């Protein structure tokens, strides 16, 4: 059943050991030099049919002809749909979100700081001063 | 009202937590597939292992009645490990959920009996295997409280060191095979403790001349060591 | 802690609640809420433990194991819970 | 001095756990003496 | 009617899964587990920031908790686990500041 | 079934490997130096070792050599019966008892502080829940 | 199915969390309570595991024998044929006889088939095999006559095999009414007690 | 060596657990017969000092906690259990050298003392008879 | 290619892990640390000064010396926040949302 | 010592003996009866068991413990000499220290016993090891000092070993007290028990 | 670890033993007249045998040959599926239950007549001696 | 042959006690854990119809 | 166990119960004068008269 990553491998994975990937982005194709455009702000007018499909599903699992599955896939798209009105509030209201909301910055600015050299861990303090000494 | 709405995203997104979700439930989002950890490694019995032992490969026996059917180890693994990480590497001499040798005993006295000749131990029947980070914890622990009892030690490595071959090893659940690996870091740090008493109370010994034929051949260097 | 402690206190605090009004409610019934809260929670923790445990062990395992295999390692804690406050509250 | 059900080298020999026996030879001894060739044996 | 439990349930479930793709070389099934990482919490959002600022006994007990649930350190380069970890640090914290955590087996 | 056994593996000799023993080798005969050397040692008054002395100076108990018919068969005995000591109190542990089941700090202590902090935090998250189910309840 | 083990520490704890007090009444009744509701859930254990390996045991009894298609005293199969049927109801309920319609051969073969039937059924341990093997003797010696003059001399042997079957039937009859009875009032002292459990759950104390 | 022979030293685990197990049923059918007794006597006296009188008709030490033995003890040229840390080569030792016309020592390996093995290979073990100046076979 | 890794060679491991995507702080693996004696601890030292146990449970207090906390989270806390901005409006970056600010940090941790 | 096993028939009964009528209403108490005193002998049988075991077991650590020559918290060893008991008492009971009589090098002497002594006592599990080792510790570095300027220095150490050593015999006497309890309401249950016991006997019907 | 093995004992000739073999016995080769027989009886109509019958007569209940590639190679097979009989009543028996020990019909009868009656016999001694007691005590 | 095997007629009389054992412990360990999970539910329900 | 042909041959019968493995030894080497040849002495050297100590006291 498995799918071999060397499938010649007395010879592919000498000639050609597969690396280790790489899952912060896809790093095959161009980085973006500005940021995403600030979606149109959501309300409750576009919950409709969700709403209703899930007071359908809901109805007919009281039947009992419906299903589990599908109440949680509808519910969770109705308060997907909700969840996206409540983060806007949050971020237009709450002030800590307006610097991270207009936060521009470069790939220049990027490389030329020098906060990479405080990231180093710290060290855990001595067992002694659980008995104070 | 249903039951964990918000509580399964790996159903609702098509996540799989293992192989072995991704390939049950088909959502094939493991590009290398699934080996199946077969039944003999996913559990069994504890079982005799020297060669010099009569019932060697055999389960181990026990007061209780206990299923004789044995974890066996992964003795030809395949040449591609991808996840080589102690999760995925304990399994081939561990079962992760611990042997299926364990007791319910219908009394107290029995218990008390068994535990008092020495054939149970909750520690090593009712347990599963110990993760790394549970491992690293312990370890780091133990170094921290050997470093403060006393720092100009020369052995304390060394104790450390079997320390964490017997945590690796899963001592609580098979004593005796990680003894057996952790003895060598036992007789290293009863060198050490010579080495220091003899250092630190100063012990020598009259060395006797060169022999005359120390060098085996004239042109050969003679190394000088302490 | 016992059950039926816990009953007393949510039993004083419906009563309360209702000497109080629904507007001064949450002003003034705040220790006898906490009594209730806790001992719900002594409740909940005898009596779904276990599964609680069971749960986080199959977290440290990756869920690995066979007893973690499906969904009944969540389903059992929650429906513990489901009971308890069922038992509980009403 | 950590793990004493786990080392059974460092451990008493089972004579010792017995209550019962010019001079006399010693009530405790380990099996970590099995890790010296001269313990028992003399050096003659 | 029971989102905070379910959702850190989830939560908990997504970092096990991130955890078993990085050791099995899965990038498709690590980067939907991040993304089905409930990013969309406002509580947890709100408190962010909070926890960010917090300082003492809450971040404290904070602490204790994550370290419980997660004591491996994570890469300080990765920022992906830096976020999760940041995430459930706010969702500990949101819990702990409605209802604070009692870690002691002594108690009464 | 041991005793007066059988040959089990042959015997053999590979073609032209060595022996290195001659024809009078039978006639051969060992010897030490030893004994010789412990008579003049002896007529002589040379240095003795003091392995002839029965009290042990080499460690700080007393050790005492017994002999095994000759001075130079010899083991020390220590002569304390040593006292030794525990800085434990007696009764606080029942190992037989598995205490992961029963309800107590003990058995929060033989798990662990992991696990009673998970415990608490679910604790919480419930006590969430429950909140808002009695205010909804009692704002009807 | 089970669950997974406990969690354990994985740092050593020796003795640092054995109490520094001595206990409070309260503590000490609850550590009762606990005695108590083990000793409930061993009852209810053995109970239960009793009634699960018999209902095991005797469902695969019976299977087995349908599945090797046997016939009892309670004639309960529906695979036989009519005339082993009439045959074996005879043998427990009725009279076995021979008729006058039937050839002195064809008598004789009728009879043999009765003492094999019946000798395949009953054992030596059996009681009524004795009965049962003297009448049909009887039969074998009264071949050539009518059943009038041959009631008249295996009379008193039918007399013993009947009343050695009619013995039978209130054996069994017996036993179904009192392993009935039995079974009940085990039932019943199981609910009672998990009832108890409930309530002492509901008293129950700790955390 | 018959020192170490009374601590069960030579022998293996499965023996060790035999033994155990021998002492543990010993002590259970002495503690059920003497309840048996006991109970016995306290029904017909009617009386509960009786059975309390019985706990004390039968304590030297206790049994051993944990055993070691020979077999525990690692050993192997490229077993991992015995290294430690390298040693050097000019402390290792060197292996006999035979090499003429008519022998050699270094066609096979017989191993070590423990470790042994079949210097011949398989195609010729079958003809081992021919590879001999003598031959001493089994007995059968 | 990744070939077994026997039993002696674990405790090697388990400090010296393989690379993986998603890599530990190996500098910091001696370094994480939990304490399950921290409060049994505790209670034992007040009991023995003298305290009750109520006045130990209100003096408990949870311990510091666990696995240190990421210094990210003080270096780069106004671009987490924002990739956090992003991810909640963005559905988690599905198809690629959150890249840049993903990559601003991703740079200012590595420099090349 | 046991009785022999009970005679058993040497012809074959296989269900001859069996019920041929159902049970009555006595018959059917009786066996409740039986079954009460069943489970009450398995109580007792536990009880008795478990006490003999504990009894056993702990009679034979003791006279190990003696054969050694062993010392605890109490100081309940007669064997002990004047100067180890002193010490000892000292590490348990009062504050360890050197005195300005001695010479330097008998001080150091003095502080390697004592750190021999608790370092053997004590295993690195023990709770009060660090304390005890970072107070000796501090009497190696103020060996060339009195007692009087030591004690400033010193104290902030000898605070937490006392304190540790405290709740170890806070921890004693609570498990003494805890366990004689116990043992009290057990044996109490048990005497209950076996007077339950009598009066069924008494009230048992049947022969 | 049985397959193949090693020789494990030797292989020999004893000293003079014949071996009743030609020189031409490779060339040598078997025969049998069993199938010319069969084909000259087949062509010139000779008896044939009753196996080449699939249904037997040789018992009263149905058999019929079950042939494995020739007439030669077959087995009777039963037909029957037959009826079985028990003249036996059912849950008069607990074998697992001991009998012995219950007071009972079923228990003396588990136990014999033999110990019934010595029973008995002890019941009348007894009796006995407690009417001579009655009769002193009463007299009084 | 072969079938004489699979009834166990080549077997010893330790392997046929041996394979009687690995059965008894296999049905005994099926009966107490679903012993535990029984409990476990009707405990939860509290009802005694769900144990039976 | 008895045969030869058995790999646990005069090895102790295996219980589901804990019972003692000390096993009853017939009389291989008997005496030559055997006074009391009745089936009272002749039983003694192939089985115990009392029976053998593998039995069960069972707790359920
Ligand atoms: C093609 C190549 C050409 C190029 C060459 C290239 C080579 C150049 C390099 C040189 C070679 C170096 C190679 C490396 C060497 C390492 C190998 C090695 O040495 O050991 C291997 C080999 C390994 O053996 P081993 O198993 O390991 O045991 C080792 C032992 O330490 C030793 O074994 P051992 O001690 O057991 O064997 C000794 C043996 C033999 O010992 C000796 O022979 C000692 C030497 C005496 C020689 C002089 C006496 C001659 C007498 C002749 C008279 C006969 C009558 C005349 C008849 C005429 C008609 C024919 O003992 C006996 O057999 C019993 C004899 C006891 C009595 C002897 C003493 C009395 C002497 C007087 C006789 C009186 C008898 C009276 C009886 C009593 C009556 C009352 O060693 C030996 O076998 C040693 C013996 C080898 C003998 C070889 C036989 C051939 C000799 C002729 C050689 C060619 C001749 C050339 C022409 C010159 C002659 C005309
Ligand atoms: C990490 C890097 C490491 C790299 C590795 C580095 C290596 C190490 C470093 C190397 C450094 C460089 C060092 C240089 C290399 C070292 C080599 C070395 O050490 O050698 C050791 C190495 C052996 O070491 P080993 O550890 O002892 O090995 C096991 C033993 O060798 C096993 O012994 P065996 O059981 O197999 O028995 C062998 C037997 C073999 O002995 C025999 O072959 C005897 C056969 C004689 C039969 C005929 C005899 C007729 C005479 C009868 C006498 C009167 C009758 C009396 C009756 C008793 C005597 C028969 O015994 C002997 O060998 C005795 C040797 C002493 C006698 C030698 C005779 C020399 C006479 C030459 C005559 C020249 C005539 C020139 C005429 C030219 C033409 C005009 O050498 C060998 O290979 C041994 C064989 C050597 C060949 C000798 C053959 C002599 C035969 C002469 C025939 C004469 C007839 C001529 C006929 C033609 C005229 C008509
Ligand atoms: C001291 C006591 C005195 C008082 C006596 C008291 C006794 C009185 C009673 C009599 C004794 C009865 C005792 C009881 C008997 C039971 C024991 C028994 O029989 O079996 C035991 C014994 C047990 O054997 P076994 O293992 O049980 O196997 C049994 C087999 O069934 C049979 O074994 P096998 O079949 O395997 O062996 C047969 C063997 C021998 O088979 C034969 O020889 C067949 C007979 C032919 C003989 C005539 C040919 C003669 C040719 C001579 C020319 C040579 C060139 C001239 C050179 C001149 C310079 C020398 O086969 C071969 O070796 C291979 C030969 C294949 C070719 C032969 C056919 C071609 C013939 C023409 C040759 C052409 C060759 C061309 C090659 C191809 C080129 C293209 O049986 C045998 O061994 C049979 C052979 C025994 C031969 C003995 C050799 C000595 C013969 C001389 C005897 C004394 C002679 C007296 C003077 C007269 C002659 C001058
Ligand atoms: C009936 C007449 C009897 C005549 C007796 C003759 C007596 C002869 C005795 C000579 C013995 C000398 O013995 C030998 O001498 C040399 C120095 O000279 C010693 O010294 C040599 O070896 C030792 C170490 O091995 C070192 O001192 C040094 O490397 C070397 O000089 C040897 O250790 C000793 O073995």
């Amino acid at each position: 059943v498995r799918n071999q990553r060397y499938p010649a491998s007395p010879v592919q994975e000498i000639f050609l050991p597969e690396p280790v990937p790489f899952v912060q982005f896809d790093q095959t194709a161009p980085s973006p030099n500005s940021p995403p455009a600030p979606l149109p702000s959501p309300s409750l007018s576009q919950c409709e049919e969700q709403k209703d499909r899930y007071r359908d599903i809901s109805s007919m699992f009281h039947r009992g002809v419906a299903g589990a599955e599908q109440v949680r896939e509808a519910y969770n798209s109705m308060a997907k749909c909700f969840r996206r009105v409540s983060v806007a509030e949050v971020l237009e209201s709450d002030p800590a979100f307006r610097q991270a909301r207009n936060f521009t910055m470069d790939l220049k600015q990027a490389e030329d700081d020098q906060r990479y050299k405080q990231l180093q861990y710290g060290r855990v303090p001595s067992i002694l001063t659980k008995y104070h000494l | 009202s249903i039951l964990g709405a918000e509580a399964f995203p790996e159903l609702l997104s098509k996540v799989p937590l293992n192989p072995q979700m991704d390939e049950d439930k088909h959502f094939n989002k493991y590009k290398w597939g699934n080996e199946p950890i077969p039944v003999n490694r996913r559990t069994g019995s504890r079982m005799n292992s020297s060669i010099y032992d009569n019932r060697n490969h055999e389960a181990v026996r026990h007061p209780w009645s206990t299923d004789a059917r044995t974890f066996h180890p992964n003795d030809n693994p395949e040449a591609d490990r991808i996840n080589t990480q102690y999760s995925n590497m304990v399994s081939d001499s561990f079962p992760e959920g611990g042997f299926s040798d364990a007791p319910r005993f219908s009394s107290n006295w029995e218990r008390l009996l068994a535990y008092h000749h020495g054939l149970y131990s909750p520690e090593k029947f009712n347990s599963t295997t110990k993760t790394a980070d549970e491992i690293r914890l312990a370890v780091n622990d133990f170094a921290a409280k050997v470093h403060a009892d006393d720092p100009k030690n020369a052995c304390k490595y060394l104790m450390i060191e079997e320390f964490k071959c017997l945590q690796s090893a899963q001592a609580r659940i098979d004593p005796q095979g990680a003894a057996t690996k952790c003895v060598k870091w036992f007789n290293e740090w009863r060198q050490c403790a010579w080495d220091q008493e003899k250092m630190v109370k100063g012990y020598n010994y009259i060395e006797d001349r060169r022999a005359r034929k120390h060098k085996p051949y004239i042109g050969a260097p003679d190394l000088q060591y302490s | 802690m016992s059950v039926f402690e816990a009953r007393s206190s949510f039993l004083d605090l419906e009563q309360c609640a209702r000497a109080a009004g629904p507007q001064r409610w949450e002003a003034e019934c705040q220790g006898v809420r906490q009594r209730a809260l806790q001992a719900a929670a002594d409740v909940m923790s005898r009596e779904c433990g276990a599964y609680g445990d069971s749960f986080f062990q199959c977290y440290r395992h990756g869920f690995r194991l066979e007893a973690c295999q499906g969904e009944k390692a969540t389903m059992q804690l929650l429906r513990c819970q489901r009971m308890v406050a069922d038992r509980l509250v009403p | 001095p950590f793990m004493w059900r786990q080392r059974a080298y460092c451990a008493p020999v089972p004579s010792a756990f017995a209550s019962q026996q010019g001079v006399r030879k010693p009530l405790l001894r380990s099996n970590s003496e099995s890790l010296s060739v001269f313990s028992q044996i003399p050096d003659g | 009617s029971s989102p905070h439990m379910d959702r850190l349930l989830g939560d908990l479930k997504l970092l096990a899964a991130y955890d078993s793709a990085a050791g099995w070389q899965e990038p498709k099934a690590m980067e939907s587990a991040f993304q089905s990482l409930s990013w969309d919490d406002a509580d947890v959002l709100k408190a962010l920031p909070q926890y960010l600022n917090c300082r003492g006994e809450q971040k404290r007990r904070v602490d204790f908790a994550y370290a419980a649930l997660c004591p491996r350190p994570v890469d300080e380069k990765d920022p992906k686990q830096t976020l999760m970890s940041l995430w459930m640090k706010a969702r500990l914290f949101s819990y702990d500041q409605k209802h604070p955590f009692v870690l002691s087996p002594f108690a009464a | 079934s041991m005793d007066h056994g059988m040959q089990y593996s042959s015997i053999y000799w590979e073609t032209s490997h060595r022996t290195y023993l001659p024809f009078w080798a039978s006639l051969t005969q060992k010897f030490s130096w030893k004994i010789m050397d412990d008579q003049i040692r002896s007529f002589l008054r040379l240095p003795k070792p003091v392995t002839t002395e029965p009290f042990v100076f080499s460690s700080g108990s007393p050790y005492i050599r017994r002999y095994f018919g000759d001075a130079d068969i010899s083991v020390p005995v220590p002569l304390h019966a040593p006292a030794h000591f525990a800085f434990v109190p007696t009764g606080t542990v029942s190992p037989w008892e598995e205490t992961g089941m029963e309800t107590g700090p003990q058995g929060a202590a033989a798990r662990g502080a992991a696990a009673t902090a998970f415990r608490a935090v679910l604790e919480s998250a419930w006590k969430c829940d429950i909140d808002e189910q009695i205010k909804e309840k009692l704002h009807s | 199915t089970a669950l997974p083990p406990p969690p354990s520490a994985n740092v050593a704890v020796s003795f640092t969390a054995a109490p520094a007090e001595p206990l409070s009444r309260g503590e000490v009744k609850a550590a009762s309570l606990k005695l108590e509701l083990q000793n409930i859930e061993r009852e209810l254990k053995d109970w239960w595991m009793s009634r699960k390996i018999l209902r095991d045991r005797n469902i695969g009894l019976f299977n087995l024998l349908q599945h090797h298609n046997f016939a009892g005293l309670s004639v309960n199969n529906a695979k036989l044929s009519d005339s082993q049927r009439v045959m074996w109801t005879d043998l427990v309920q009725g009279k076995p006889d021979v008729e006058d319609k039937l050839s002195v051969d064809a008598r004789e073969m009728k009879v043999d088939m009765y003492e094999k039937l019946f000798k395949q059924a009953a054992d030596l341990e059996n009681p009524c095999r004795m009965p049962g093997v003297a009448y049909l003797r009887c039969l074998r010696d009264t071949l050539t006559e009518t059943q009038s003059a041959r009631r008249s001399s295996c009379l008193n042997a039918f007399s013993s095999f009947d009343a050695c079957r009619t013995g039978l039937l209130k054996q069994q009859s017996a036993a179904v009414e009192n392993s009935l009875v039995r079974q009940n009032m085990a039932d019943v002292r199981a609910k009672a007690l998990f009832e108890r459990r409930a309530v002492l759950l509901d008293l129950v104390e700790g955390k | 060596a018959q020192l170490h022979a009374s601590e069960g030293f030579w022998d293996s685990e499965s023996e060790q657990q035999e033994a155990r197990l021998q002492r543990h049923a010993e002590h259970r059918n002495d503690l059920e017969t003497t309840w048996e007794e006991a109970l016995r006597e306290a029904t017909l006296a009617r009386n509960f000092d009786v059975l309390v009188s019985y706990l004390n008709h039968g304590q030297n030490g206790i049994p051993p906690s944990v055993t070691w033995n020979f077999n525990a003890m690692p050993y192997g040229k490229e077993n991992p259990d015995t290294k430690t840390f390298p040693i050097p080569d000019h402390e290792q030792p060197y292996r006999a050298f035979s090499l003429g016309f008519t022998a050699n020592n270094l066609s096979g390996n017989w191993g070590d003392y423990i470790d042994r093995q079949d210097n011949k290979n398989a195609l010729m073990r079958p003809a081992r008879m021919m590879f001999t100046d003598v031959f001493i076979p089994t007995t059968k | 290619a990744a070939s077994t890794i026997p039993i002696s060679q674990w405790p090697s491991l388990l400090y010296a892990p393989p690379s993986s995507p998603a890599n530990p702080a190996v500098e910091a693996l001696p370094e994480m640390q939990f304490d399950d004696l921290h409060y049994p601890r505790q209670m034992l030292l007040c009991r023995g000064a003298g305290y009750s146990l109520e006045q130990c449970n209100r003096m408990a207090q949870p311990d510091a010396r666990v696995t240190p906390e990421n210094p990210a989270e003080k270096l780069l806390k106004e671009e987490a926040v924002a990739a956090i901005a992003c991810l909640s409006q963005r559905e988690g970056g599905k198809d690629e949302q959150c890249r840049y600010y993903i990559e601003r940090m991703y740079k200012l941790a590595n420099k090349e």
